[PDB]
């Protein structure tokens, strides 16, 4: 039964690929607003201080300010949004952890499918997977 | 879902090109609320599909005197609900916003339910382990004494008196019924944000007026751009007001939709 | 007002064939302006219904899916599962005399990039 | 006839180079499988850019002739190409209405206030467009009714010449001793460049439905699923102006004709009700009027109600 | 440094890209210049 | 953790304390509780066949 694990994983990693793949999308999004104009005259700091004098200029400098602020300041918000659900992660791991590999679990559905007789830990790249081993009956016959 | 397109600008075309120029706003919105989207229907397969199977009981519905009629579904109505199902579900378009549907009708919800219950009731928790292994509901009854430490003879020998002291404890469930405040709340939280969103494209923000259309009727354009994009921006910062607290929200309903699952 | 809604594209992917169906969501199929079906998610054009049902491939609403099965496309209501009637009576009992070992992984992420 | 183009008349939109990119530019293309004329002559409209293949060995195409009217009285463009090399120049010319040893150019008889000078089978495509007053050309030339496959045009030209085209026509070398046209419309693609910097493929993004999808998703290959790619909006007919009745002019003259005009301090104030007013009688009388409107113009009222 | 036109701020570095017979410069993805070409010396030269 | 150290004895490992879990006291604090975690730790082993 290990050495069939081999073969569900190289033919899986959704859980850990997803999560690395929805930052770099969010960190991408946040340069991509660098080329907006936000109601402005342009998106280049080398033209608004080059065709505007002084008390015209800072009109528009303020609105490049506002818009890649308000970019930014979302762009932060969001992080804190998923920064809780990858802790929350964490602890489940941690408990899993401890009731799965350091002792026998009862808990149904907890530690895999069957009755838990133990668990085996790996490293991934930004997470950890389980090997639970479980007990399962078979060839069930009637009786009185 | 929220049309950006329609909830800000609003029919108008010359909005369409001054919209543009504010980048990808209206792209997170759409990525943000359709992880939500996708989200909810699972939250919903981890609660309920939980069984392989579709279980039935058998016809004659006599499980040692335990009566159960009250959990198990109506063969005599449309919807096949159970007479206290019946009772829990009678107690709870736009500017550019829709409301999808479920990918699972109630329907489908009351097979799962019924497998578990059907399950149950005939073999105890071994279906949830491997194949289901029958085993009469008295004796079932007797190993869950077993369990918290009560000797099995209390109830082989009380048989009667625990299943119509327990007929009576489950019959007096309706009672209390004829509670689900939760429910109602998720239903109030909703439709608060929708009236509200709603409401906020009645506001001028400073601006001449709230509606993109007189503005060019009475004033060129020169002016005219300044004072829609007034109004974009207000209506830009509903939208994030709005998918942001979705977002929170929608982990709380996560995190209770794990705990019914477990 | 007069009649609004998304649209969306069913494909089967482009490695297995170029083939689509198109959702009118909430769109009456008589306002649209083959293979016509109404639901109760809107107007699905390009694909049949069916009578059978299948396991849930790619999800539509209100239960129904599309498959790529019968070759075409196709839409049906899904399937929960098959059908088990267990053999209770007041005096029987199943017992197992075998078993086997399974070995079963569970992947969870427990960090995020530092920025 | 008519020929069914493939996917013909992608072109490098601008410098700038690039590697694996799957770059979205709107500009004017060629539509894929588009309706393409076939001659084997006359005038032809202009509209905006057009395109322009041909096949065939021997070179029986001597140029093109552009402009407005293709006549005297107006600047109009006149490409030619002998057996040296291609010779622009921009004149005022007078055109044969057919124009066309071994000596030639029979083509025009007037060469006046000339404003630009130049002088310097098989598959000959050109694309000709005129934006901003530059007049460029793409064009490639590649060895071999249109064959099938892709391969994007490169700039060769530009020319700040400022002149308007509106219509143009070919010249053939005729016997003494086939080409097509396409239109350009704007529409979005999503170009993928290799390493070297070409451009290898192309969607176009108003094609059919799983385009859009390819489109949206930046990609060439979808996976299996259910994508929101646009939206469906039903769209108004007709334009219909109900009222119930009434018509009149509004008393203006009096109150701006008047011969005497109350005194400030004792301002008089004239009531307007029922009545159409033609706000357009004002602003003229350009010597002395001052007009300053707060809160509108004089052009867009024009078209308001006020109770 | 200034390219004709093209106003910035790095390290000129060889380069190892390969231009199309008419392009002045490159940009890399999110469209951000990291290549030019010397107009006197034709080379092509990265920004960092 | 309330119900499930202090008002019973669980077996959930590290759940209630390190070591086999015996008995729990809650203490309060300004914006929080402290709960006194009792666990029992065997020690002294020996070498047998
Ligand atoms: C299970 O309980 C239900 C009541 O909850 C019983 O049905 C009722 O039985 C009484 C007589 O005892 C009738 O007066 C009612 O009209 C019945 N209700 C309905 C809805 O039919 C049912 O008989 C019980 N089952 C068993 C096997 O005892
Ligand atoms: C237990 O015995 C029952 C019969 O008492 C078996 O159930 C029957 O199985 C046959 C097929 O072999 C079906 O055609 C009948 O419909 C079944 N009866 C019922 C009431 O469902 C059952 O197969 C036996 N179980 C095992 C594990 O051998
Ligand atoms: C319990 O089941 C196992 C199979 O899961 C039986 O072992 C197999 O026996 C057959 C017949 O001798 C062999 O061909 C297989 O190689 C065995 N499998 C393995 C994994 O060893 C076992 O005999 C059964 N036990 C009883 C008492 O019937
Ligand atoms: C607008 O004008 C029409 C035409 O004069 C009015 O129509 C008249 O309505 C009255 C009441 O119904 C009838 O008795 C007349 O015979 C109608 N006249 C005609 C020519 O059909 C209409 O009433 C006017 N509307 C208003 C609000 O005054
Ligand atoms: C621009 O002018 C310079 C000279 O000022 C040219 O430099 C010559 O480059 C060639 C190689 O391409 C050398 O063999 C010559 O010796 C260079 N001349 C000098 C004086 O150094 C340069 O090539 C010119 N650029 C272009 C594009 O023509
Ligand atoms: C049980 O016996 C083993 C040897 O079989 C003891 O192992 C010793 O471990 C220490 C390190 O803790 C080593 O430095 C010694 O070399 C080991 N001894 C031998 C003989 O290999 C072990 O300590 C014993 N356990 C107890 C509790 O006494
Ligand atoms: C707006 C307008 O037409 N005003 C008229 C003008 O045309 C005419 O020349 C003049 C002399 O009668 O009277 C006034
Ligand atoms: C995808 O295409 C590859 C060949 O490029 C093929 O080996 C594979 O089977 C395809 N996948 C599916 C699901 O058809
Ligand atoms: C579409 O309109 C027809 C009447 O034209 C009506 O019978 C039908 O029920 C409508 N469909 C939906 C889904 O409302
Ligand atoms: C499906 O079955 C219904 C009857 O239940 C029938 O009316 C309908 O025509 C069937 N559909 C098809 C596509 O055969
Ligand atoms: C192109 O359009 C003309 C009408 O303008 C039509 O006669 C011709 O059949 C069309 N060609 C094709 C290939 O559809
Ligand atoms: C080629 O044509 C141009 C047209 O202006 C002419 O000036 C030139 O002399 C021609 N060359 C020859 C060899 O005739
Ligand atoms: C163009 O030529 C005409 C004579 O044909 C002359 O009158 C006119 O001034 C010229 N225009 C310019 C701009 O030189
Ligand atoms: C070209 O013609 C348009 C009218 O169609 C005119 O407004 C424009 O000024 C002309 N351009 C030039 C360069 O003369
Ligand atoms: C052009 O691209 C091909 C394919 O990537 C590559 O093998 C070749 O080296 C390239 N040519 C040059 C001159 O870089
Ligand atoms: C009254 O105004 C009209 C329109 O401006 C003008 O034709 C007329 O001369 C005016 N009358 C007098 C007496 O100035």
């Amino acid at each position: 039964a290990i050495g069939k694990i081999q073969d569900s994983l190289s033919s899986a990693l959704g859980k850990l690929q997803d999560v690395v793949n929805h930052n770099a999308q969010a960190l991408n999004t946040l340069v991509k607003q660098l080329s907006s104009k936000f109601g402005a005259i342009s998106s280049v700091l080398n033209d608004i201080f080059s065709r505007l004098d002084p008390p015209e200029a800072e009109v528009q400098i303020d609105r490049l300010i506002t818009g890649r602020l308000q970019s930014l300041q979302t762009y932060v918000t969001q992080q804190l949004i998923r920064a809780a659900e990858i802790r929350a992660s964490a602890n489940l791991a941690a408990t899993k952890m401890s009731e799965c590999v350091l002792g026998q679990s009862k808990r149904v559905d907890f530690c895999g499918k069957g009755y838990h007789l133990m668990s085996f830990p790996q490293s991934a790249p930004h997470g950890v997977v389980f090997l639970h081993v479980t007990y399962v009956p078979a060839q069930e016959k009637n009786f009185t | 879902s929220v049309d950006c397109t329609m909830y800000i600008c609003g029919d108008s075309t010359e909005c369409s090109n001054l919209l543009l120029q504010y980048g990808s706003f209206c792209t997170q919105l759409k990525r943000a609320l359709t992880g939500i989207a996708v989200e909810q229907d699972k939250n919903t397969q981890e609660v309920f599909a939980q069984v392989k199977q579709i279980y039935k009981t058998p016809p004659i519905k006599y499980f040692g005197g335990f009566n159960f009629s009250q959990i198990l579904p109506d063969p005599s109505k449309p919807s096949k609900r159970s007479p206290i199902e019946d009772l829990l579900f009678n107690k709870v378009k736009f500017k550019g916003l829709t409301v999808l549907p479920p990918l699972l009708t109630d329907e489908m919800i009351a097979q799962y339910t019924s497998a578990l219950l059907a399950g149950t009731i005939t073999s105890g928790w071994t279906f949830g382990a491997g194949p289901a292994l029958q085993i009469p509901f008295p004796m079932q009854m007797a190993y869950r004494f077993n369990g918290i430490g009560v000797t099995q003879n209390v109830l082989y020998e009380n048989q009667k008196l625990i299943a119509n002291q327990f007929n009576s404890a489950i019959g007096k469930i309706q009672d209390s019924l004829s509670a689900l405040g939760k429910l109602q709340d998720v239903v109030n939280h909703n439709a608060q944000a929708l009236n509200t969103l709603v409401k906020q494209l009645s506001s001028k923000f400073g601006a001449i007026s709230s509606v993109l259309n007189d503005i060019f009727s009475r004033l060129d354009p020169p002016e005219a751009e300044v004072q829609i994009d007034r109004l974009i921006t207000g209506r830009l910062q509903s939208l994030q007001t709005y998918v942001t607290q979705q977002l929170i929200r929608a982990a709380e309903i996560r995190a209770s939709a794990n705990l019914a699952a477990t | 007002p007069c009649s609004f809604g998304g649209v969306s594209v069913i494909t089967p992917g482009t490695n297995t064939s170029n083939q689509v169906a198109v959702l009118y969501q909430g769109v009456n199929c008589t306002e649209v302006p083959s293979n016509v079906f109404q639901t109760r998610a809107g107007c699905l054009i390009g694909a049949e219904y069916v009578n059978n049902s299948y396991e849930c491939d790619i999800p539509i609403g209100a239960g129904i899916c599309a498959s790529y099965q019968t070759q075409s496309i196709i839409a049906y209501t899904m399937s929960l599962g098959a059908e088990n009637s267990v053999a209770y009576s007041n005096n029987s009992i199943a017992i197992p005399t075998n078993f086997t070992i399974s070995v079963t992984t569970e992947i969870l992420p427990v960090s995020m990039t530092k920025t | 006839a008519y020929t069914n183009s493939f996917t013909r008349g992608v072109y490098y939109p601008d410098k700038v180079f690039r590697s694996s990119v799957l770059h979205s530019t709107q500009d004017l293309f060629l539509p894929f499988f588009s309706n393409v004329t076939w001659f084997h002559n006359p005038v032809l409209p202009f509209n905006d850019g057009v395109y322009f293949a041909s096949i065939e060995k021997s070179n029986i195409i001597r140029g093109w002739i552009f402009g407005t009217t293709l006549d005297s009285k107006t600047q109009s463009l006149l490409i030619v190409n002998n057996a040296t090399n291609v010779v622009i120049k921009v004149c005022e010319f007078q055109f044969c209405n057919d124009p066309f040893m071994e000596s030639e150019f029979r083509v025009y008889s007037s060469a006046n206030n000339c404003t630009f000078e130049y002088v310097s089978k098989n598959l000959r495509e050109f694309v000709f467009k005129n934006i901003d007053g530059y007049f460029k050309i793409y064009s490639k030339h590649t060895p071999i009714d249109l064959p099938q496959g892709f391969s994007a045009l490169e700039p060769l030209v530009d020319l700040p010449i400022g002149i308007n085209i509106t219509r143009f026509q070919t010249l053939l070398a005729l016997h003494r001793s086939a080409y097509y046209v396409g239109y350009l419309q704007p529409r979005t693609f999503l170009l993928k460049y290799n390493e070297n910097g070409t451009i290898t493929d192309a969607v176009d993004c108003a094609l059919d439905p799983l385009s859009e999808t390819k489109c949206t998703l930046k990609s060439f290959t979808v996976e299996k699923g259910i994508y929101q790619t646009s939206n469906f909006r039903v769209q108004p007919t007709e334009s219909i102006v109900r009222f119930p009745n009434i018509t009149n002019l509004c008393p203006f003259d009096e109150v701006f004709n008047a011969t005497r005009f109350a005194s400030v301090y004792a301002w008089n104030r004239k009531r307007i009700s029922n009545c159409v007013a033609d706000y357009s009688v004002l602003y003229n009388l350009a010597p002395f009027f001052t007009f300053k409107c707060y809160g509108v113009s004089p052009t867009k009222l024009n078209d308001l109600c006020f109770t | 440094f200034n390219f004709n036109g093209l106003k910035g701020t790095g390290v000129l570095t060889e380069s190892n890209k390969k231009f199309l017979p008419f392009q002045q410069f490159g940009r890399d993805i999110a469209d951000t210049t990291d290549a030019v070409r010397d107009p006197q010396t034709l080379e092509i030269l990265d920004i960092t």
